[PDB]
């Protein structure tokens, strides 16, 4: 019921980082999770999610991993290569619901969490 | 709400502009000039279920231009026809359907071949040659006569019947696709749900 | 949002209305009419998450109309209480608990067992036979001290964790059933659907 | 898209009907069918449904029969020891939706018949 986020702050451009988003409400083992991003005067757009298979978006393939542990319920995103394009505000999200939900719809997700800064300067 | 294309390409003097007139008005014309090309509209009943056909004769003077290929490509279905006594024609042919081929860049477009003015004029080609070619190529093969008005009817009517199956094949394949997805994943959230109900269980 | 409602059982001069006040108010007397029965609330923090408690201690006269049992059974929780010097004590529990599986009529409800005044009086019942007792009836036994205040704690602290594992256990248990159906529908439409595929790609 | 019904009437208390449901529009060898019911003043009551297998509403249970014939996608409801309380219109429907859809929700349904008389006297 409660997600915690960290890892997020200013860098450089071409360096590499890596975010932690641990859920510590209750058991999340049966319960996948995603990455949501957003630009300042931008719109919503999914980055990856952890389910039967790794899922990932078309502007971030091949450079962005994912990672999950279900020993404290945490997903982990490291970034390299990054591009100066990136500086967003990224969410933590999370599913419940036991009907099928669209991995890719917004809308479909019930858990959110504060969310995290990423900046990277020139 | 069912409208269907449809484009014939021949060569000269091979049965064009002979064929649609026959068909849309019922009536022949002995003499007709080459360089008018036009579109007609009809309505039919096919199977029980009427439909709308709308055709397009190739016609006019030889053009390559861009916009001339833009305002076509509309067609679903075609329709080319040759004679017994062409080999020219029949390189036409085949040369049209190699470009439309590449064109289209689809790998198979309703196609149907027919065969024109074949009762009265002598007949060199070889019926197991049309056949040949015919079974080669994966198309259906017409025999139609335009003064007596038999086989267009029935050649219209399969490649009719083609478009339908290729929309009915193409449905199938994405639902059968979206539900397979479907599958996937309530397989796996079954698994996890299972495998937690049981953990649970152990200790108590 | 999160409240549970327990009932303290017990038999006469076996610790009643000795236990709850100690609980709440961490005072003691030595002397209390029976005749007084109240309920008690209080907020607690246990693993971390705040709860609610209400505690509903049985006194008064014996009573047997069907209103009791209508304004009863509302419990969630039941903590039976004995002790060391009373085989009528041990009588009457096993006689509540009795009644009181076939009152709820439910295979099993959280139910805990409890010892009290052991260190400073003289000690008869085997511990033996107690844990014997606790075994066979599948519930956690748990010895406590009124006035020393050790015990109550978790004694209530191990009743809301089975609350909690009851929950949990339902809740799994119906979310399985739902996507086991959902699976079986899906699973047929999906066969229909790809045998009419395989039928029509036949034809062609 | 078509779908045609025939069978209905009125006849005494005890006797025995039997109704046909005909589609005749296009393939229907993946559509469940089904039948609902509405008393003059009531509301919609679903009966009967095919699918992978037979289903049943508490009120008619263990008297009603339904058969399917995908030879010419047909279905016949079977009626023996009628009650008076059965004086009813009912109506013929189907399913056509990929996604999953509840058996018992009358708006679950996308294609509809027509509907027929059952009248049962004293
Ligand atoms: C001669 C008489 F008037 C006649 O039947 N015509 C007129 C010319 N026209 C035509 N002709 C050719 O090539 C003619 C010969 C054959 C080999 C090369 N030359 C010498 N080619 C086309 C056309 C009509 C337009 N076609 C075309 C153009 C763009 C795209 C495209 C895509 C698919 C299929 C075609 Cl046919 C496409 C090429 C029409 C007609 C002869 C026929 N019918
Ligand atoms: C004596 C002292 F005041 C005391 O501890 N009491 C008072 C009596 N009361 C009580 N007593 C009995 O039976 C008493 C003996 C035991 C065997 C038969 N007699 C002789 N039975 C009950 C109660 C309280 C109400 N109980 C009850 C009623 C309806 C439903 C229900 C459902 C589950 C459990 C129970 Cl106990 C239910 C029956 C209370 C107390 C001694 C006890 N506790
Ligand atoms: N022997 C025969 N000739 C036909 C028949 N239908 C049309 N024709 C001939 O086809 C000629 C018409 O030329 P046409 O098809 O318009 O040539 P185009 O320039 O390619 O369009 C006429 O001279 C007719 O004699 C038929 O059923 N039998
Ligand atoms: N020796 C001893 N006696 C206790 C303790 N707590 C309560 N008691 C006794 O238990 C009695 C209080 O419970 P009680 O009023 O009799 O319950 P009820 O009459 O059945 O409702 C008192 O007489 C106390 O002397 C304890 O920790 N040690
Ligand atoms: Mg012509
Ligand atoms: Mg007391």
């Amino acid at each position: 019921v409660q997600l915690q986020e960290s890892g997020g702050g200013l860098v450089q451009a071409g360096d590499s980082l890596r975010l932690s988003c641990a859920a510590s409400g209750r058991t999340f083992s049966t319960y996948p999770m995603g990455w949501f991003r957003q630009a300042p005067g931008k719109e919503r757009e999914f980055v990856a999610a952890s389910s039967s298979r790794a899922y990932y978006a078309d502007s971030v393939k091949g450079r962005f991993t994912i990672s999950r542990n279900n020993a404290k319920n945490t997903v982990y995103l490291q970034m390299n290569s990054l591009k100066p394009e990136d500086t967003a505000v990224y969410y933590c999200v999370a599913d419940s619901s036991p009907y099928y939900r669209r991995y890719d719809a917004a809308q479909d997700y019930d858990y959110w969490g504060q969310g995290t800064q990423v900046t990277v300067s020139s | 709400m069912t409208e269907y294309k449809l484009v014939v390409v021949g060569a000269c003097g091979v049965g064009k502009s002979a064929l649609t007139i026959q068909l849309i008005q019922n009536h022949f014309v002995d003499e007709y000039d080459p360089t008018i090309e036009d579109s007609y509209r009809k309505q039919v009943v096919i199977d029980g279920e009427t439909c709308l056909l709308d055709i397009l004769d190739t016609a006019g003077q030889e053009e390559y231009s861009a916009m001339r290929d833009q305002y076509m490509r509309t067609g679903e279905g075609f329709l080319c026809v040759f004679a017994i006594n062409n080999t020219k024609s029949f390189e036409d042919i085949h040369h049209y359907r190699e470009q439309i081929k590449r064109v289209k860049d689809s790998e198979d477009v309703p196609m149907v071949l027919v065969g024109n003015k074949c009762d009265l004029p002598s007949r060199t080609v070889d019926t197991k040659q049309a056949q040949d070619l015919a079974r080669s190529y994966g198309i259906p093969f017409i025999e139609t006569s335009a003064k007596t008005r038999q086989g267009v009817d029935d050649a219209f009517y399969t490649l009719v019947r083609e478009i339908r199956l290729h929309k009915e094949l193409k449905q199938l394949e994405e639902e059968l696709q979206a539900i397979e997805e479907q599958l996937a994943q309530l397989q796996w959230k079954a698994q996890a749900r299972k495998e937690k109900l049981a953990q649970l269980k152990e200790k108590l």
